């Protein structure tokens, strides 16, 4: 009707294909996501399905660059092509200027593939005939206005969001986002938060061979943490259930 | 049930259809125009063995005996051609070709002729002939 | 065709040559013919594809004695008859002649 | 064998009936006594000849209602007031006296030939343990389809409502169409089966009233199953264009929804689906609270293939020759209608030698024949 | 071959013929229905029957004739009649039916309009026994149907003070399976006005026009009533928005999809109707039937909250013998927002765990396995939140 | 029928059918039983127009809002020699 | 077509004649049979040929409405169509589908 | 031409990707367990009907690299037109970078041929799925990757696909740990064995058994071979 | 409209299967049997035509035997019109090989080459496949003679002996019961025709409708002699198998 074609308008006035892109977020293992200005920390479900899977070589954690960290949620087919190109586009603007790309930027440059749909629009070469299917949790420091948190959509849009949580459980994450976030956060109380709302959309036992931690520091780079550090908070926090 | 009594007046033609057979008379001769209004045991043998086609094709010389016994019946000039019109139009049936004669008459007496024209009868001819898919009207099929 | 619902599945062969002189012969006795007329070699200027094909080859033959008025049927009317039959055959394997106008 | 003493002793009793019935009709059933013979006087009074059939169209309340008759008239009725006044509602049949009318009477069921289709007319004998196997999704029918309504008992002690429907679906021949009529058969509760491929009709709007009759049916008999074999045939079948298509397919849906539970709020109803395409069902069915519990089948494993191959073969005659087990060894996850087929062509080879012993190559050669119908209705054969 | 096998074949064919020959002689019978407190009954069957005082042959005026009329019969058969024995002429309505004596056609009796309804008495059935208190979730959103329906029925004393015409019209919609018949149920046992309940695939029938008929009949009969409520449910098939196919037999369909619409204004306004629409989808409805001039105010009742959802299932759990120390709460956080049929099935399916265990209780436990098994099937399905797409 | 017979009985007659679309459809019968009226009443036509019927002094004069509508035996000249548009 | 003959006499003819061996053996009885190949080779006449030899009544069904007349769908006459059946027995429906019916 | 061969759901899904995973299904079934010393990549071979040259057959298992193996399930067209462009990365590897392809980057490049397909229209994905394992140079660390249709791929211990993927996948839930892998070439070998002796059976005939040995070592195992595993676990 | 015309035959049907590829195999059971039988001393290729007329001239008619090089030829089973583009695409590549290497193709490249043209057809440009079965006749030193069927999917079976074409399951059921590993050329020959004779196409097997084929490495100094016989030297073989 007016998904047989990659490039048309309904009768409600804005894409079909793409209402169907949001809801293949729904389809990825949760990926949350807390800023505040000590670091911003990004936390993924891996998702383990069997014992015989291996899992700490499997991550939804990915290093677009040094000051830039990334976390994808939703089909991960469509992530790989949106990665390898945040790879390239960080690289060409240390080519181009010898310095540190913005997350605000780069977050945009993603965008403007992201939009890519229809095969005889514009000018501009079609790539591809549809939208993509995954969002990503871009996060970042850049010099200028300091820790950042942006969520791209399939759709070529972005926002600046001060935490986020996309993927399956993404309404129940967000819920607890609005009662739970504010400015007097740290990084370290900000990780416990993580695996707090990323418990109760985990279908399984809580462990740390299905989340992976990660941080964006100034000083530190890009730090994916290590399992054993992963494990340490997550029984901190049966301490702090423990206080209730 | 009134849908029903046109059902039960079939299965009476049924009967009386085989009670009839093998008797001196002829057996029922009935007549379509359209061919799939029939059933299967209306048109199982036993009540049709019989089937004669009609066509509109037919070939030449058996067109060329339309145009001829309808211009034994009406008077004409012989300035007319019965017989450059059989190729015309190969896609014709008989009273499409009792059309075209009865349409010169017309024709003829628009003029207040009594004696038919080959001007009143190629007049007459190209109309109510219609333009097909089959014709030769369009023809580049040779 | 689920199995379990199907335990026998029976074709019928469009005739054999020895299968298409048989049936002719059955119809044959219905009919009278001029004794010396074999239905072998009726067979054998046929190819047909069904037993209607014979079915039809002693039809015409005996419409055309009808025509002809004797009693027999005779040798003539199943040259003729075989030819009519294969036409029409052969006529309907190209891509189909139409039965219903 | 040795049952002989069995049958002969049920054959005993069943010539003790048909004696025990016949004396005591003559000149001991009811024909001496006065409570039978005054109350007859008084009876046949009001009583006919004619008994003109009506039908009930409305009914007032003062001892009368409105009929419209068989044969063209209406009449205002009378009702005498011994058949119990408001007792009979619309669609009920009447009878009239041959005078001025009065409802005589009121007759209870009238046969038509649309429930015909519905009830039964044969007993499903292959009941529990003759589809045997799959007894852990046989939990999921006898624990909420045939157990409460053999004990209430059970779901008093939770209180709540009890459970309430069920939908079957697996891959073909996992037992999935019998399974419903065996639960069925023990209970001996009302049952219906319904086709799936009749309520789809080449007429429009009389589909989802025939639809709509058999919940009514379920309803007035209260232990109730309705097995709906195949509501797969309701997305995949059409006729006409005009009074079949989309919109029947729609209408019929819906219909199902008020019949099954909607605001009907009637008596309880076990429904049983079966199915294997399991979007042709509305998102107004497929949520549980009408059908609780789903049931998937999967394909029997080798030990449940011991099992299918089990019932089979206590009909086949058996040999020193007969090596059952290496004939589930070749089947790999498959279905019990395989299995069912290769013994029944196993008997077709064996009829064929014109003997009656099975042997293993009775069940080898058919065995072979059975993996044919998937590697040669296969055109491809081994994947390419 | 053993010796018996021989001898079973007889003996079963034994019990064949005797089955036979013990229902033929014990006989196949209909009964009458009867009363034990009626034993004498004829004192006044005779009063009624007996000879012509009379029961009626049923008639219909077609035309006032000021001073007879005329009748057809349902004989088909045309008649001058006059009044009789106990009618004014007042009495004496135009389409009224009259009962005429079968001898001599004079009006004995008038009779309410018309017998063409008699499947529409099929459709008329009692309210059922549900109590407000139990609701298809605790929100206010039950207590705006209350300002529509419920409370100017009760006292339009405040209405009139407001000096506005109260709002008829509701729709009911919102996701499958809130419950949203459910609290339409709870408010039929509370308003005690009549509720006459229709089916729109049972609108729908061979010959058209047929149809037409029967939505025109069940509406003015509400005319009749005051106080009632006409529950349109499933409207989903005739009454969502029409639309000319050129080839298609859908225009026979939308025949009553209009008479939907030219008997709700009428070309007098609703004698107090309220009218319900029960819609599982709001997504596609007739502009002309979703016009805010007969539906007015409308309240969507959307699925329940991490709240809503504790609140419908204590009410499950309430009516479930169970055993102290469990958490609705809990069973709240574990569900995604999600029908309250869904934790109507909790329950069920916590009392089948109970069961195999053998025990007259449930506890917390086996309602966590109660809430997995119910999510996994919505995963394996599809409508796990949907209004089935779009506003 | 009746009015065919009226109107040969009378002098000179002519006889418009007036406004025939409905009154002159084809075969269908995957309708109604309507349809069915259709194609009895059609047959009628045919036989009387053409039979032992032919009309010198009575006339037909056929009225329809598009000339397809109409089956092709109502749509066949030596019953209809003259079609005739007015645009 | 003598091949024909035998094929179909086994399954059809013998456990109508003889339910006995397929009781033992336990062969659960033939159910569909599907004839198939040219229209023209007598499928039908096949068909007709056992039921004469079985004494079942020979009931040709076309998925007409025509020997309807009482029921007028062929979706309520199955179990009334069966019931014909047993009644009459022994029986064949010969079900042969042309599939062209509208 | 870029008329989508490939397009959107409603589901949010892609159709060819849900069709490609079918029909990897119904392929072929290949089971790969990986010890501490060894990988192993057994496979089913469809060779069941008599005439056949089993010889001259193709494989189910490749070798890309002198220390990478790549077995292959789902259509037996699309497996080999991969192997072709793999071997075209692998000398690409070397013309660059040089030394010989590591799995991991062997399995990006696999994947990335079905995400070409996948994003883009006139083109439509493989339906085949792999089980890539081998050594990356101077490490004896086994890799065992697995790429599917959509151009996903998956790091395992033990992986199997193909047709009863699942009978197979409990069985090493039984036998197999992720913790300590089979601690020798020939118990790996012989537990792959046992598992495609379940639904494969049928002899060595049907079972193919490669071995790849650390740093550039790759080792077939003959129908011989393989027939004495076959007899000692009957046995046992 | 430039997608409202098509229709989608360059994808997969809900089983994982091409409906083209599918339809194809049925279009080839139409042309007439074509054998390949691999005895030790070389290849036997015999086909019968799929047409025949007595006005027909069928005395230099190929339409089954086909030379791609001086060691490989193949048999066709399907369209002429089809199988000839795939031939002349053949000679190509064959010849390509010999003007690189200096050395003949083995007959594996060729085969999986063909195949790879089949399987091109469906992966892009919304073309059909061609419906072609060839039945390859090889040799190369390295595997002595190689025997190989394709199918329109492009996929390539090793074989001893195979048929294609009408009456494939028959044709087969032959093969196996008559088979040695030890036949000469002889033995295939007479065994090629006289299974031929049981998966006849008229009621009577004649020379002139027969191609036959052999490769030979009788032929001195171990070089392999193809000789395509004529349908004179054919009949000369009719009458060793007395057919005739
Ligand atoms: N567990 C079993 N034990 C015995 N017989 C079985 C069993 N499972 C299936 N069968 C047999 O397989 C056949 C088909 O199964 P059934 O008709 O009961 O339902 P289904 O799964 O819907 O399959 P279908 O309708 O395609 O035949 C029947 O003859 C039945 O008796
Ligand atoms: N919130 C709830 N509380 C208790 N039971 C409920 C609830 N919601 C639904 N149910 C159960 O579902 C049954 C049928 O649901 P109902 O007919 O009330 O549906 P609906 O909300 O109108 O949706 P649909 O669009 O499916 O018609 C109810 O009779 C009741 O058993
Ligand atoms: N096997 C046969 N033996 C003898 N005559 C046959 C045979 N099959 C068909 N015929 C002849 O052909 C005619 C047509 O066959 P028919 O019975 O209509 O075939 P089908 O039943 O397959 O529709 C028959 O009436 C009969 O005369
Ligand atoms: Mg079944
Ligand atoms: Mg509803
Ligand atoms: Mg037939």
């Amino acid at each position: 009707e007016y998904d047989r074609g990659v490039s048309t308008f309904s009768p409600e006035g804005r894409l079909f294909q793409v209402e169907y892109s949001l809801e293949a977020i729904k389809l990825g293992s949760t990926a949350i996501g807390i800023a505040t200005k000590e670091g911003v920390v990004l936390g993924v479900e891996k998702r383990a399905t069997s014992p015989l899977l291996e899992s700490d070589s499997i991550e939804k954690i990915v290093e677009i660059d040094r000051h830039i960290g990334c976390a994808m949620s939703g089909l991960t087919a469509d992530a790989r092509s949106m990665i390898e190109h945040a790879r390239t586009a960080a690289v060409t603007h240390n080519l181009y200027y010898d310095e540190d790309i913005n997350v605000e930027s780069l977050t945009q440059s993603v965008c403007d593939l992201a939009l890519r749909f229809g095969e005889g629009a514009s000018g501009e070469e079609r790539l591809m005939s549809r939208p993509f299917g995954v969002a990503l949790l871009i996060a970042g420091h850049d010099a200028d206005d300091g820790y950042q948190l942006f969520h791209a959509e399939p759709s070529g849009t972005f926002y600046r969001y001060n935490a986020k949580a996309i993927g399956s459980g993404s309404e129940g994450a967000q819920a607890e986002l609005l009662n739970e976030w504010h400015s007097s956060l740290t990084l370290k109380e900000a990780e416990l938060l993580v695996l707090k709302i990323l418990k109760q959309v985990m279908e399984e036992k809580l462990d740390e061979n299905n989340a992976q931690l990660s941080c964006i520091t100034k000083q530190d780079g890009f730090k994916i943490y290590d399992n054993e550090k992963t494990a340490e908070l997550i029984k901190e926090l049966k301490e702090k259930e423990a206080a209730e | 049930g009134s849908d029903r009594e046109v059902q039960r007046i079939l299965i009476e033609l049924l009967t009386q259809m085989d009670g009839f057979d093998q008797s001196t008379n002829v057996k029922v001769i009935m007549a379509t125009n359209r061919a799939d209004t029939l059933d299967p045991a209306l048109l199982r043998p036993g009540r049709l063995d019989r089937k004669i086609e009609f066509p509109s094709l037919r070939d030449r010389r058996e067109r060329r005996l339309i145009f001829g016994t309808i211009a034994s019946k009406m008077s004409l000039a012989p300035e007319a051609d019965l017989d450059s019109l059989i190729i015309r139009n190969d896609s014709l049936s008989g009273a499409v070709i009792a059309a075209i004669m009865q349409e010169a008459g017309l024709r003829a007496v628009r003029k207040n002729r009594y004696v038919i024209l080959q001007s009143d009868l190629e007049e007459a001819y190209a109309t109510q002939v219609k333009t097909d898919n089959t014709v030769d009207k369009f023809d580049f099929y040779k | 065709l689920r199995p379990g619902r199907i335990d026998r599945k029976i074709e019928f062969p469009p005739p054999s040559v020895a299968a298409r002189a048989e049936i002719l012969r059955i119809h044959s006795r219905k009919m009278n013919l001029t004794r010396g007329i074999n239905l072998r070699k009726v067979a054998e200027k046929m190819n047909g594809c069904s037993g209607a094909d014979v079915k039809g080859v002693c039809t015409e033959a005996g419409m055309y004695a009808l025509r002809e008025r004797r009693i027999h049927v005779t040798q003539e009317d199943f040259e003729l008859a075989v030819g009519k039959v294969m036409n029409k055959n052969q006529e309907t394997a190209i891509s189909v002649a139409k039965l219903f106008k | 064998r040795c049952k002989l003493k069995l049958l002969r002793m049920e054959r005993i009793k069943d010539h003790l009936l048909l004696e025990e019935e016949f004396v005591s009709n003559s000149e001991i059933l009811k024909p001496f006594e006065k409570k039978q013979e005054e109350e007859k006087k008084q009876l046949e009074e009001i009583r006919g000849n004619p008994l003109s059939i009506g039908t009930l169209e409305e009914i007032i309340d003062d001892d009368h209602a409105i009929v419209t008759s068989p044969t063209m008239p209406d009449y205002y009725v009378s009702i005498l007031s011994f058949v119990d006044k408001e007792l009979l509602e619309p669609g009920c049949s009447v009878l009239l006296h041959h005078k001025t009318m009065s409802i005589v009477g009121v007759l209870q069921d009238d046969a038509d030939p649309m429930v015909s289709v519905m009830k039964m007319d044969k007993s499903p004998t292959e009941s529990y343990s003759d589809i045997g196997g799959l007894e852990s999704q046989i939990q999921e029918i006898k624990e909420s389809v045939e157990l409460p309504l053999t004990h209430p008992e059970l779901y008093e002690e939770m209180g709540i409502k009890p459970p309430k429907g069920v939908i079957l679906y697996g891959a073909p021949g996992t037992g999935k169409t019998l399974l419903a009529k065996a639960v069925a058969n023990q209970t001996s509760a009302t049952f219906l089966r319904i086709v799936g491929s009749e309520l789809i009709q080449k007429y429009l709007g009389d589909g989802p009233r025939l639809c709509r009759q058999i919940f009514k049916v379920a309803g007035e008999n209260a232990p109730s199953i309705v097995f709906i074999d195949e509501i797969d045939a309701i997305g995949t079948k059409r006729y006409d264009s005009n009074s079949g298509g989309e919109r029947e397919i729609q209408r019929t849906m819906l219909e199902l929804l008020n019949q099954l539970d909607g605001f009907d709020d009637r008596g309880d109803v076990k429904v049983i689906m079966a199915t294997n395409k399991i979007e042709t069902l509305d998102p107004a069915l497929i949520r549980p609270g009408r059908i609780d519990r789903k049931i998937l089948f999967e394909n029997p494993d080798l030990s449940t293939k011991k099992k299918i191959l089990g019932i089979h073969t206590s009909k086949m005659n058996l040999s020193e020759d007969v090596n059952l087990e290496t004939l589930v060894t070749t089947k790999d996850d498959l279905s019990g209608a395989d299995i069912q087929a290769m013994c029944t062509e196993a008997g077709l080879l064996a009829l064929r030698e014109r003997r009656m012993q099975v042997t293993a190559e009775d069940f080898k050669q058919a065995k072979e024949r059975v993996m044919k119908n998937k590697v040669e209705e296969n055109l491809e054969g081994l994947y390419l | 071959a053993a010796p018996y096998a021989a001898k079973l074949k007889q003996t079963e064919n034994d019990l064949k013929d005797i089955e036979a020959r013990i229902k033929e002689k014990a006989g196949v019978k209909e009964s009458d229905t009867g009363l034990a407190p009626s034993h004498l009954w004829d004192i006044m069957g005779d009063r009624q029957r007996l000879g012509e005082e009379h029961p009626l042959q049923v008639a219909r005026c077609t035309k006032i004739i000021k001073g007879k009329y005329v009748i057809n019969l349902k004989q088909i058969a045309k008649f001058v009649v006059g009044l009789g024995e106990r009618v004014r002429p007042k009495d004496i309505e135009e389409g009224m039916r009259v009962g005429v004596d079968r001898s001599k056609y004079n009006i004995e009796l008038p009779l309410p309009p018309r017998i063409d309804p008699s499947v529409t008495m099929m459709t008329v059935e009692e309210k059922p026994d549900v109590t407000y208190s139990d609701v298809g979730g605790c929100k206010d959103q039950i207590e705006k149907l209350r300002e529509v329906v419920e409370l100017p029925l009760l006292s339009p004393e405040r209405f009139a003070t407001l000096g506005i015409d109260p709002p008829k019209g509701i729709l009911l919609y919102g996701p499958p399976g809130t419950g949203k018949t459910l609290c339409a149920r709870a408010v039929a046992n509370r308003t005690d006005a009549t509720f006459i309940r229709v089916i729109g695939s049972e609108l729908v029938q061979k010959y058209v026009g047929e149809g037409a008929r029967m939505v025109r009949e069940l509406f003015e009969m509400a005319r009749t009533k005051k106080a009632c409520i006409i529950f349109f449910d499933e409207i989903d098939a005739v009454g969502g928005a029409r639309f000319d196919d050129g080839a298609g037999g859908d225009n026979e369909v939308q025949r009553t999809m209009l008479e939907l619409i030219t008997q709700l204004d009428g070309f007098d306004p609703r004698g107090n109707i309220k009218v319900m629409f029960a819609t599982n989808r709001p997504n596609t409805l007739d502009p002309a039937l979703l016009r805010p001039g007969r539906i007015d105010r409308k309240v969507e009742f959307s699925l329940p909250d991490l709240e809503g959802r504790a609140n419908i299932f204590r009410i499950h759990s309430k009516s479930m013998s169970v055993e102290r120390g469990i958490r609705w709460e809990l069973i709240s956080r574990l569900c995604p927002n999600s029908t309250g049929a869904e934790l109507r099935s909790v329950c069920t399916e916590a009392g089948m765990f109970a069961i195999r265990a053998r025990r007259k209780v449930a506890t917390e436990k086996d309602f966590l396995k109660a809430v997995d098994k119910v999510i996994s099937g919505y995963k394996k399905f599809s409508s796990t939140s949907r209004y089935m797409q779009y506003n | 029928r009746e009015m065919f017979a009226y109107a040969k009985e009378h002098e000179p007659c002519i006889i418009f059918m007036d406004e025939v679309d409905a009154i002159g459809g084809r075969r269908f019968s995957e309708g109604t039983s309507a349809d069915r009226e259709i194609q009895r009443t059609l047959m009628e036509l045919l036989t009387q127009m053409d039979g032992f019927d032919n009309l010198g002094q009575t006339k037909i004069i056929m009225a329809t809002n598009r000339p397809d509508t109409l089956d092709p035996a109502l749509l066949r000249p030596g019953r209809l020699d003259r079609k005739v548009e007015i645009p | 077509l003598t091949k024909q003959i035998k094929e179909i006499k086994e399954v059809i003819e013998l456990p109508v004649k003889h339910p006995e061996l397929f009781e033992s053996l336990g062969i659960a009885q033939p159910k569909g049979v599907i004839l198939y190949g040219p229209p023209g080779t007598g499928k039908t006449l096949l068909a007709r040929a056992v039921a004469h030899h079985t004494d079942c009544k020979f009931i040709r069904v076309s998925g007409a409405e025509l020997v309807q007349k009482y029921i007028g769908e062929g979706s309520r006459m199955v179990r009334e169509l069966f019931v014909m059946a047993r009644e009459h027995a022994p029986s064949i429906i010969f079900m042969d589908e042309i599939d062209s019916i509208g | 031409y870029d008329r989508a061969l490939s397009i959107f759901s409603p589901d949010g899904h892609i159709f060819q990707v849900e069709y490609a995973l079918e029909a990897v299904k119904r392929g072929t079934c290949a089971v790969g367990v990986k010890g501490k010393n060894c990988v192993v990549l057994g496979c089913e071979r469809r060779s069941t009907l008599k005439l056949q040259d089993t010889r001259i057959t193709p494989s189910k298992v490749s070798k890309i690299d002198s220390h990478v193996v790549l077995s292959f399930s789902g259509l037996n067209a699309d497996s080999r037109i991969l192997i072709e462009k793999a071997r075209v990365e692998a000398q690409s590897h070397r013309l660059t970078l040089e030394d010989p392809v590591t799995v991991e980057y062997l399995t990006r490049y696999v994947a990335g041929v079905q995400q070409r397909y996948t994003q883009s229209g006139g083109v439509r994905p493989f339906g085949v799925s792999t089980l890539i394992a081998g050594f990356d140079p101077r490490d004896d660390e086994p890799k065992l990757y697995q790429t599917e249709p959509s151009g996903i791929y998956s790091s395992w211990s033990a992986q199997t696909i193909g047709r009863n993927s699942k009978t197979v996948r409990e069985f090493l839930e039984k036998n197999y740990d992720r913790k300590e892998p089979p601690a020798t070439v020939e118990e790996c070998v012989k537990l792959t064995v046992r598992s495609l002796l379940e639904v494969v059976q049928t002899g060595a005939k049907n079972i193919e058994i490669t071995v790849v040995k650390p740093d550039s070592d790759i080792v077939a195992l003959s129908s011989e071979e393989i027939n004495q595993y076959v007899t000692q676990i009957e046995q046992e | 409209g430039s997608r409202r015309y098509d229709s989608r035959t360059t994808i997969f049907s809900p089983e994982g299967r091409l409906y083209q590829v599918e339809y194809a195999l049925e279009s080839i059971s139409h042309a007439g049997t074509a054998i390949g039988i691999m005895a030790s001393d070389g290849i036997v290729l015999a086909a019968e035509r799929k047409v025949t007329s007595t006005l027909l001239e069928q005395d230099t008619s190929t339409e089954k035997l086909y030379k791609l090089n001086d060691k490989i030829a193949v048999a066709v089973a399907g369209l002429t019109a089809d199988a000839e583009i795939l031939i002349n695409t053949a000679r190509i590549h064959a010849q390509n090989y010999l003007k690189t290497y200096n050395e003949d193709i083995p007959v594996e490249i060729l085969v999986r080459r063909l195949s790879d043209i089949k399987q091109g057809y469906t992966q892009h440009g919304g073309l059909r496949p061609f419906g072609v079965s060839f039945i390859y006749a090889g040799y190369d030193d390295r595997y002595g003679y190689q025997l190989y069927t394709s199918n329109p999917s492009g996929n390539y079976t090793g074989w001893k002996a195979i048929s294609v074409g009408a009456n494939t399951s028959a044709a087969q059921t032959l093969l196996q019961m008559d088979y040695k590993d030890d036949m000469k050329v002889d033995d295939a020959i007479e065994l090629a025709l006289k299974t031929l004779s049981k998966t006849t196409d008229s009621s009577a097997l004649t020379y002139d409708r027969l191609e036959f084929a052999t490769i030979r490495k009788g032929a001195n100094d171990g070089e392999v002699y193809q000789k395509i016989f004529k349908p004179q030297e054919i009949k000369d073989i009719l009458v060793k198998t007395g057919i005739t």
